[PDB]
């Protein structure tokens, strides 16, 4: 039973440039590793047997080397096709075992968010529940995250979230946050609020609403 | 040209049994250690299992002793996987991958992969809500109009606005699976503010799976 | 630890067989044999060489 | 001689038997070995019945 270690979570690469993924075995595998490229709704396709070893009818920018025991992967001119998620598998003992997956980027460019906060609705509260929710619109890099607070306090575990694709063009998109308080929990409070942060931002964004409001 | 092609997916009670099959095209399994994966929803690829379609002997990833067994039929030239006692955690896509012998060589084959799921609330519509729009502009002069859609089963689900007319300016997010066992997504129209009472917002929740719909009108309110 | 190749007609380029003869040469000091003409000509009489 | 063991030769009919045979003689060259062991010791072969 041999795991092995993905990095990077995501990579960021234009069509043309170069894109280089890594996978570490905790123990030898020998070069038995593999490599799969994932679309969403596809099964990943076999790019790679072993380090060295290219399966016919993947494109002939796949390649790679190693060093020690890691391996890495890499395309040497990455084009539409190849926007996939990356994963390591290694066959030399069992449990066959898979790296987690990295994601590659379009590498365009880097922007705050419109940031909106939909504080619950009257519809909704009709649940008996209460969802704050705020989104993140159009921005870019990749890694965001939405500092919630109740009464000006930061929670966490109270909340939810999705993140939507990245635009074709920008590498923009969209994240999906909220809070879930009962109805009841939701009015006993009197301040909400989405502090918006993210990697590219060095001006965090906070909306806020007063209970009740909206 | 070599394919692997799958069946038998569907909901299993939790508790359950599923059975699960490929059959091979294009190539004889014998000779070929035949393998079972699988994908959860949000997650990476796990080995299941593999049997090696000349011999009958077997091998098991630890996480599946016990409950995930497998066998293969090279009369048939197929291959099958029986899962039992089969909880929550189980959903996954599960799928069929060929390699070599007994290893030393990553899978070749593969097919799509079929989606098991496990649930104690196996069949629902949609619950909708609306979101009121901020009532104050954003950059570029825009607001937005959204929807919550909670408490589905199963996925997948098509949302789209104004009956679908609507794509512009339509943001939509994935649905994700919940501890209530159902599906949950939610979506905004963004459009310069003035368009919000203009145009029509209908959130159209479309579950084919579930043989139902939802058409929930979203417009502004005092903000 | 090896594995059979499945070498056939119907494969593509990159897993066609090929046949590789590695040429590696010695590191001795002195040298002798597996040797060849340098540069060699003929001979030309009754010219300056 | 640096991993060459040299041969020189001459073999000729005999009258003196208890000393080697007088008179001036040069031995031909045969062979150069590129051997490469050390020789410190030596003994002969005979077939035997």
């Amino acid at each position: 039973d041999i795991q092995m270690t993905q990095s990077p979570s995501s990579l960021s690469a234009s069509v043309g440039d170069r894109v280089t993924i890594t996978c570490r075995a905790s123990q030898s595998v020998s070069s038995a590793v593999a490599w799969y490229q994932q679309k969403p709704g596809k099964a990943p396709k076999l790019l790679i047997y072993s380090a060295s070893d290219l399966y016919s009818g993947v494109p002939s920018r796949f390649s790679g080397s190693r060093s020690g025991t890691d391996f890495t992967l890499t395309i040497s001119s990455l084009q539409p096709e190849d926007f996939a998620t990356y994963y390591c598998q290694q066959s030399h003992t069992y449990p066959i075992t898979f790296g987690q997956g990295t994601k590659v980027e379009i590498k365009r460019t880097v922007a705050a968010p419109s940031v909106f906060i939909f504080p619950p609705s009257d519809e909704q509260l009709k649940s008996g529940t209460a969802s704050v929710v705020c989104l993140l619109n159009n921005f870019y890099p990749r890694e965001a995250k939405v500092q919630w607070k109740v009464d000006n306090a930061l929670q966490s575990g109270n909340s939810q979230e999705s993140v939507t694709e990245q635009d074709s063009k920008d590498s923009t998109y969209s994240l999906s946050s909220t809070l879930t308080l009962s109805k009841a929990d939701y009015e006993k409070h009197k301040v909400y609020a989405c502090e918006v942060t993210h990697q590219g931002l060095s001006s965090p964004v906070t909306k806020s609403f007063n209970r009740g409001e909206c | 040209e070599v394919q692997l092609v799958e069946s038998g997916g569907g909901l299993v009670q939790p508790g359950g049994s599923l059975r699960l099959s490929c059959a091979a095209s294009g190539f004889d399994l014998g000779g070929y250690s035949m393998h079972w994966v699988r994908q959860a929803p949000g997650k990476g690829l796990e080995w299941v299992a593999g049997i090696y379609a000349s011999g009958g002997a077997t091998a098991y990833a630890d996480s599946v002793k016990g409950r995930f067994t497998i066998s293969a039929d090279t009369s048939k030239n197929t291959a099958y996987l029986q899962m039992n006692s089969l909880r929550a955690e189980d959903t996954a896509v599960y799928y069929c991958a060929r390699s070599y012998y007994y290893g030393g060589f990553g899978m070749d084959y593969w097919g799509q992969g079929t989606l098991v799921t496990v649930s104690s609330a196996s069949t629902k519509g949609p619950s909708v809500f609306p979101l009121a729009p901020s009532s104050k502009s954003t950059s570029g002069g825009t607001a937005a109009l959204g929807c919550l859609v909670k408490d589905y089963f199963p996925e997948p689900v098509t949302v789209s606005w104004n009956s679908g007319a609507l794509t512009s300016g339509v943001h939509t997010f994935p649905a994700v699976l919940q501890s209530s066992g159902l599906y949950s997504l939610s979506s905004v129209v963004t459009v310069p503010s003035s368009s919000l009472g203009t145009q029509t917002y209908i959130c159209n929740v479309n579950h084919k799976p579930s043989n139902t719909k939802v058409d929930k009108k979203v417009e502004p309110k005092s903000c | 630890p090896l594995q059979s190749y499945g070498f056939q007609p119907t494969n593509g380029v990159g897993y066609q067989p090929y046949r590789v003869v590695v040429l590696s040469f010695e590191l001795l000091h002195a040298p002798a044999t597996v040797c060849g003409p340098k540069k060699s000509t003929n001979l030309v009489k009754n010219k300056c060489v | 001689i640096d991993g060459y063991f040299k041969i020189y030769s001459k073999h000729t009919p005999i009258n003196l038997v208890r000393d080697l045979p007088q008179g001036f003689s040069a031995l031909e060259p045969l062979v150069d070995l590129p051997i490469g062991i050390n020789i410190t010791r030596f003994q002969t072969l005979l077939a035997l019945h």
